[PDB]
């Protein structure tokens, strides 16, 4: 019951009473596992931007990171370092776009990589977690470029440098599957399968048309690099799952995260970051609530819990907050973290009862974005 | 009256007794078969038209007439931009103004005079009958009077709904009758959010009662020299249309190289495309905007020449602002596009599109 | 204030969040910092792209074609901050798509969010 | 009593029903006038901020202003032009600092100088109005440089260049009094007449000492260059008044804001910009409330009105909001601004009755600053 | 929560605006950002410059000097914002100023504000 | 016993027969009167001291022996960062280790070796009965013994209150039995606020019990060599000064130049400053951290000379991070600092305050 602050207090008094020395300096952030929580703050598209690093299980903000107008945030599952793509103008939000990559140590936070990428090329939108991606190995990061036309951009980390603009089809969303490989998704409705190698134009592969054109899919779903899981919910709950761990596109039994009876009920999917999967567990996370089909951005109050490979409902939890976005820590006994945007709070659940056990509050100005590194 | 004029500018308008040699009418190169423009094969193919002698071509593309009538007189509204007029540069002040000018043009229809109209007028029975009584008694004794009454009736032809019938697919789409094909909605969908809608729509903002696809601005595209149709005119490789600058009281140099936004209905069986008429395809018209655009190789090469689209004729004066728009076309979106305009196509002109 | 609840157009408050010409804004309404409904703050720039929606008129019963315009190189204004999603599609379909910065063709490239105008383009359909 | 907002949905509505057409463009602000009124939003110490420029009689937004790191605003009292002195850094609070200040048009408000300050050197300190300041010819700005030593930069607005950095003794605050003239408060207790050319040491003269070591004179003291009056409260509400019209110092009578059974109650002034005075009323404002002694910078509730000549109290209102900062528009008829850093909101009052007429809300994350211009 | 009401001093939570070495604090409590009582988050700069305050501590009836340091580098955390003013006095006195980025000597020459530690210097006098 | 030793020191301490040609005791370089520094003038002024032989200069300043009781044995700690020790460049551990060094010291008091001075000691019936009372019969006998005996008697003197009395009027003020000037109050508040705290004060933070205004760290401040002081001591033009780097077992390159904080007690009436006495007045020593931060000509200017501070004897592994602080200090802050300093002064004497 004794809170953070006030074991701080009783430590200090103990401290000046024993007369014990201590020197000012500069903390270094906790090494990073399993229940460290990053959660961005796009902050409504303001021309600055905040990243929370959150200790998940102390529910303590035990770093910060600052960017620029809507970056992307990435984080390395074996937890060696953290990144963004971030764009800085010379007068505020006015002159020179500058855009740019930076690497940083995970518990200094000093960035170790200042990368700058050329021509501003990044597209720049409400955050989505897999508009820019690393390759497996971490060596390479992947942004996409709307404008012109759509394209990726190939970062190398190791040597610090921008390398190429990739062309692609009419094509969205990067998820990364080899040190030389990547899909997308299409309009067309297909995924390409995008293979570059150290030179020339990238072989494009096309699997076949996978959901029809009234077929909604949502821009923020759920993939786990490590597991080659591609767990994609459209607006009314169904949800495509897609093997990608043989290198090619494998399309797993078609689920339905919410019951016919509760579709005809107004039972829809809504928020941001609406799914999570947790890897070990093979179970995806849904944020659902009672809604008109056209308020699919709006907050809910409920997460039901599905196994990915039969599809049935392992439970469903009330969340008792207004939540935006999800995601899972990846170890055993997970968390489930529940952010509101509203309220600017991270709510800490037990992912196996649903129960909230801690919250961190104060978390900028609009936190819409939840990133957990798959440590194990 | 007003029935009477038109049914005077009907008989007037397919009458090749208004030309020279009597070898050509308005109808000669405003073909009704093909939505009033020149389906002649010429020295430089369908981009520019042979007059009556028999030799001489022009410098521009044959619009069409269908919707002209829908054009405001020549203007300079309160955002220093002008607006409306005829011909590709403006140079005529509305449809009356515009129609004897073929007939005295000596690369046209070739009369020398208005007098020698008139003498052709005064040998035709019926026009004596028609023009008499709508003007009154002697009207074709008197050169000037004829002439411009025989402007006034082709201009009043030219108002009548048969050259503006709004019953293409997209006014039926807009009176609720039917619906676009996916194909067609997005079509249109890119066409009103992308850079077209800021020059190929009536209004700003609003909707327009009666759309033709056009602002009535003049603006400078960039478009190269069509070689074979310069060289076809016989105006010579020194020559250089600066567009509306050529409309006589027009001084400002910022002019220089601009032309009439044309309406983009029957766009689709009016071709070969720009006032040079220098792309034969339609999807070439398209593509050719893509050019401010996209930073691909191919969008710098003509797809009907395979090399690049060539130095604009004037390099000053472009819409940069709004053709830099900071998207390309892909191929879906330009499918659509051509799929939309073709929705533009008048319902009598619909066997045309195969 | 039911934000799951079907949204309710009105025509009577252009500053409001269910005017019915914002059914598909996202952002802050350009009235609220010096614009007008269709028109940009001074200092800011007017891009030339645009998102898409149909939006539903209860005054007149039709349903009209909303083309949003951002006004660009200022930071977020911050006032009568909106989002709505009538008939707003997936990334992967651009022009309905209302999470896009589309400040494209903007001049002196300016790409940073201030607010959205809401002009009538045409009929729906 | 129809708002602005219902007036708009009208006016559109009776366009679309004309038919009625109109460019969609970039508006101008209406001419700047006596009852403009500009709210700065210093962000409690944000990397960016933002400057409101409000119609006070419409009380509406008819522009705004973009700023780095607690930018100092100034504005031409004959309307020509604003302007501003700001900070940024080349990665969002990191990085290579630029010093700088510009110039805006008032209508466009579009940036008419960009003026780099070499070596950083602005005073970067929670908004004070008179730590820069523009000359009575409005062709020169100066600010304060705390850092190494108290000094002042001479910015030549006419010719678009920094001109020079002034070693001053250790003293405070500028407040021009001519084109080569400002004075200074000093930790003595005195004033300093600061007179300066482009080169040489400038000659530098000590007032009288005017207060006692502790007498705390308020951060925010009121300045009318057109009156050359300097209107300045001690933490009592004891208003100390200085006439610099001749162009030198001349100690006026002091005033007591409240009476002694109100200072033995627990009366004080209490806020941010806690004094106003109008020109051309010789009328003197001042944010007062019961509270702690050192509670000197909270809100407070009701502003005292005092003839500026006999100390004669004229009014006591009673604001009816957490009020932080006043001003006065400084025409006939005064508008009482009365601005909540908590509400984030200008309430605007009538000055003669105290009576709150209208309200502009959402004005930033932590507004502090109301300037206006003295055109009359 | 009577924000005029006289200052009170408590020794038992360090992130409340209320604890007693905070009396005069101005901005926010890097404990609230990965900092502790005395120490500055990760990836910020400590300040070498400092404000003071004598600051009574309700545990053991003495006054102490708390020399206030700043941590810069980072935009303002936005957590546990806290203003105290106990015997703060006005610029021209900037040894107990608040007002002031006290950010000097900080290392990159860092100058933004972040957040503020509260450690003991001395005992009042 | 504690008594009795002490009481021993008191005796050796003043006793000149602990020097080659008997004209010098340690009370001679360490006077009573001056807090316990040298009066006497060298070739050097006051920079130097002068030995036994009347001829030989040191190279380094006669520092007060007030307080240094008070400095804890030679250690590195945690941080990296050493402490405590003896002697500038703390060659010595603690004082003990101290006590004998002068004795041997040829530029000194140039005893040959241990065995002439456990036979001066043996010399005197009072030595002998001293001596044998605390550490037994045959003490003086054994030369190792009666030396380290020696130096044991003299560290336990410098441990007593007549060298740490607290009783400055800092002291007087922190007990609550009177105030501080203005002036002062001013001072002591500058020099907590400033980069001075930084290395003159015991702790990081918290309350220090017994407070002299010391860290016991090693700082290179970035001094210049005093010409007149270094031509007296002969070590030849081509000499440095390594300070820290000098003491026996410390081999890495970044201490060199470092050398221990002084305590600032007394400072007002131990003149002259730093480890070489290069500065005369203390108003010079305290101008000297302006260099660092002042962009104003005057700041690398000193005004004793009227010329620049001077190159540093070593320009490597200076404490910039704490020497640039960003802020100068202006007349009014240095005349405060003066006046806060003087506050540090030991009551016996505030007399000696007025020259
Ligand atoms: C020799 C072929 C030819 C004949 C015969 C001809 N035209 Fe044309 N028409 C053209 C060309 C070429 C232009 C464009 C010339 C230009 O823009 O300078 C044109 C332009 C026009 C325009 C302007 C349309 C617009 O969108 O700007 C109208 C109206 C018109 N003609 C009507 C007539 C009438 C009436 C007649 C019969 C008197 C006629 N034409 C005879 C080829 C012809
Ligand atoms: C800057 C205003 C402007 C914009 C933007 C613009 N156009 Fe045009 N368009 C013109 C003008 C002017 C011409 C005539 C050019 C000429 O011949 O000199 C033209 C010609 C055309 C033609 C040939 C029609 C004919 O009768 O010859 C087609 C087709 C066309 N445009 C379609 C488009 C499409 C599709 C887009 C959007 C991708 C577009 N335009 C964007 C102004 C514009
Ligand atoms: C010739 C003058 C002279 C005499 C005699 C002398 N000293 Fe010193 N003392 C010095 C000098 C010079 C230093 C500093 C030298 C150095 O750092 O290498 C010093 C340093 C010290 C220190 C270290 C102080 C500190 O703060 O680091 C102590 C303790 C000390 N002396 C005590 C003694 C004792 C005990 C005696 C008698 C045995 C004595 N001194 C005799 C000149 C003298
Ligand atoms: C970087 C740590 C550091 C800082 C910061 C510092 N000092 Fe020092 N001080 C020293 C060291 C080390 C010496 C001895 C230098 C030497 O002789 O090599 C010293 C010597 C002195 C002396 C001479 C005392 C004597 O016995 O010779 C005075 C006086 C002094 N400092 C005052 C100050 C004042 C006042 C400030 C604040 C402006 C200050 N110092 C800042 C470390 C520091
Ligand atoms: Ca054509
Ligand atoms: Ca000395
Ligand atoms: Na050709
Ligand atoms: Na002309
Ligand atoms: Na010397
Ligand atoms: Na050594």
């Amino acid at each position: 019951q004794e809170t953070q602050g006030q074991a701080a207090a009783r430590a200090a008094a103990a401290d000046l009473a024993a007369g014990q020395d201590d020197e000012p300096r500069i903390l270094e952030a906790p090494a990073p596992d399993a229940r460290r929580v990053y959660v961005n703050d796009p902050a409504h598209f303001a021309a600055v931007t905040q990243q929370f690093v959150i200790d998940g299980e102390a529910g303590r903000v035990i770093g910060m990171i600052d960017g620029g107008f809507l970056p992307n945030p990435v984080v390395a599952d074996d937890g060696s370092f953290i990144a963004h793509a971030s764009t800085v103008f010379s007068r505020i939000a006015r002159g020179e776009r500058t855009d740019y990559v930076e690497v940083f140590d995970p518990v200094t936070l000093l960035p170790t990589a200042d990368i700058e990428l050329p021509d501003a090329p990044r597209f720049l939108v409400g955050t989505y977690p897999w508009m820019t991606s690393l390759t497996p190995d971490g060596k390479t990061l992947l942004f996409y470029q709307f404008s012109p036309a759509p394209a990726v951009g190939v970062v190398d980390l190791e040597g610090k440098a921008f390398k190429r603009m990739l062309d692609v089809p009419d094509c969205y969303h990067i998820f990364p599957t080899a040190p030389d490989t990547f899909f997308m998704h299409c309009r067309d409705g297909s995924l390409a399968k995008v293979a570059f190698g150290t030179e020339g134009t990238p072989e494009i592969t096309h699997t076949e048309v996978f959901h029809p054109e009234d077929e909604f899919l949502i821009n923020h779903p759920a993939y786990s690099q490590k597991a080659g899981r591609l767990v994609w919910p459209t607006y009314t709950g169904k949800i495509h799952q897609i093997d990608l761990s043989s290198g090619d596109a494998k399309f797993l039994p078609a689920v339905e995260a919410l019951t016919e009876a509760e579709r005809a009920d107004g039972w829809r999917p809504g928020g941001w970051q609406q799914v999570a999967y947790h890897r070990a567990l093979d179970r995806i996370y849904l944020l659902v609530d009672q809604r008109d089909e056209w308020r699919h951005k709006t907050a809910s109050r409920f997460v039901v819990v599905l196994d990915a490979k039969t599809g049935e409902r392992l439970a469903k939890f009330e969340m008792g907050h207004e939540i935006d976005s999800i995601n899972v820590s990846q170890d055993e006994k997970p968390l489930l973290y529940a952010l509101s945007t509203g309220d600017k709070t991270l709510y800490i659940h037990d992912a196996e009862s649903g129960e909230e056990l801690r919250s961190v509050n104060q978390l900028g100005h609009g936190p819409q974005v939840i990133t957990t590194a798959d440590m194990g | 009256a007003d029935d009477a004029l038109a049914a005077l500018g009907a008989q007037l308008f397919v009458d090749p007794a208004l030309s020279r040699n009597a070898t050509q009418s308005c109808a000669t190169c405003h073909d009704p078969a093909r939505a009033f423009t020149d389906p002649r094969e010429g020295k430089a193919g369908l981009a520019v038209s042979v007059g009556d002698d028999g030799q001489s071509h022009g410098d521009r593309n044959t619009p069409t007439l269908g919707y002209a009538a829908l054009v405001p007189a020549f203007h300079r509204d309160a955002n220093g931009k002008y607006k409306g007029g005829q011909f590709w540069d403006g140079r005529a002040d509305d449809l009356k103004q515009q129609a004897g000018q073929p007939m005295l043009n000596p690369v046209e229809m070739a009369m020398p005079d208005r007098a020698a109209v008139a003498a052709r007028l005064r040998d035709d029975p019926a026009y004596r009958t028609g023009f008499e009584a709508l003007f009154g008694k002697g009207v074709l004794d008197d050169p000037e009077r004829a002439f411009d009454a025989a402007a006034e009736a082709l201009a009043a032809y030219q108002a009548t709904g048969e050259f503006s019938p709004f019953d293409s697919k997209y006014d039926r789409v807009m009176r609720g009758e039917e619906k676009f094909t996916p194909l067609e909605e997005f079509g249109y969908t890119v066409f009103i959010t992308w850079n077209c809608r800021l020059c190929h729509m009536q209004r700003k903002q609003g909707v327009a009662e009666r759309e033709t696809f056009t602002n009535f601005e003049y603006h400078n595209i960039g478009l190269p020299v069509n070689e074979t149709a310069r060289e076809a005119s016989g105006l010579g490789a020194d020559h250089v249309d600066h567009g509306l600058l050529a409309r006589p009281g027009i001084e400002d140099p910022a002019q220089s190289g601009r032309f009439k936004v044309p309406s983009l209905r029957n766009v689709a069986v009016t071709g070969p495309y720009m006032h040079n008429g220098v792309f034969t395809d339609l999807r070439t018209a398209i593509l050719f905007y893509n050019k401010y655009t996209s930073r691909r190789p191919e969008a710098k090469i003509n797809p009907e020449t395979g090399a690049p689209w060539g130095e604009p004729e004037v390099a000053r004066n472009l819409s940069l602002a709004e053709l830099q728009s900071g998207l390309m076309l892909d191929d879906g979106r330009v499918d659509a596009l051509v799929a939309f305009l073709e929705t533009l196509t008048d319902r009598r002109y619909e066997p045309l599109l195969e | 204030t039911d934000p799951r609840a079907k949204w309710v157009p009105q025509d009577n408050d252009i500053q409001a969040c269910d005017y019915w010409r914002h059914c598909s804004i996202d952002g802050n309404i350009c009235d609220c910092s010096g614009g007008s409904l269709t028109n940009c703050p001074p200092g800011t720039k007017l891009a030339t792209a645009s998102w898409v929606a149909s939006c539903y008129n209860p005054t007149d019963g039709q349903s009209y074609l909303i083309a949003y315009r951002d006004c660009c190189g200022y930071n977020v204004s911050g006032r009568c901050p909106c989002l709505n999603t009538e008939g707003e599609l997936p990334v992967y379909r651009p022009e309905f798509a209302n999470d896009i910065i589309w400040c494209f063709g903007a001049e002196d490239d300016a790409m940073t969010y201030h607010c959205t105008i809401s002009p009538i383009v045409g009929k729906a359909s």
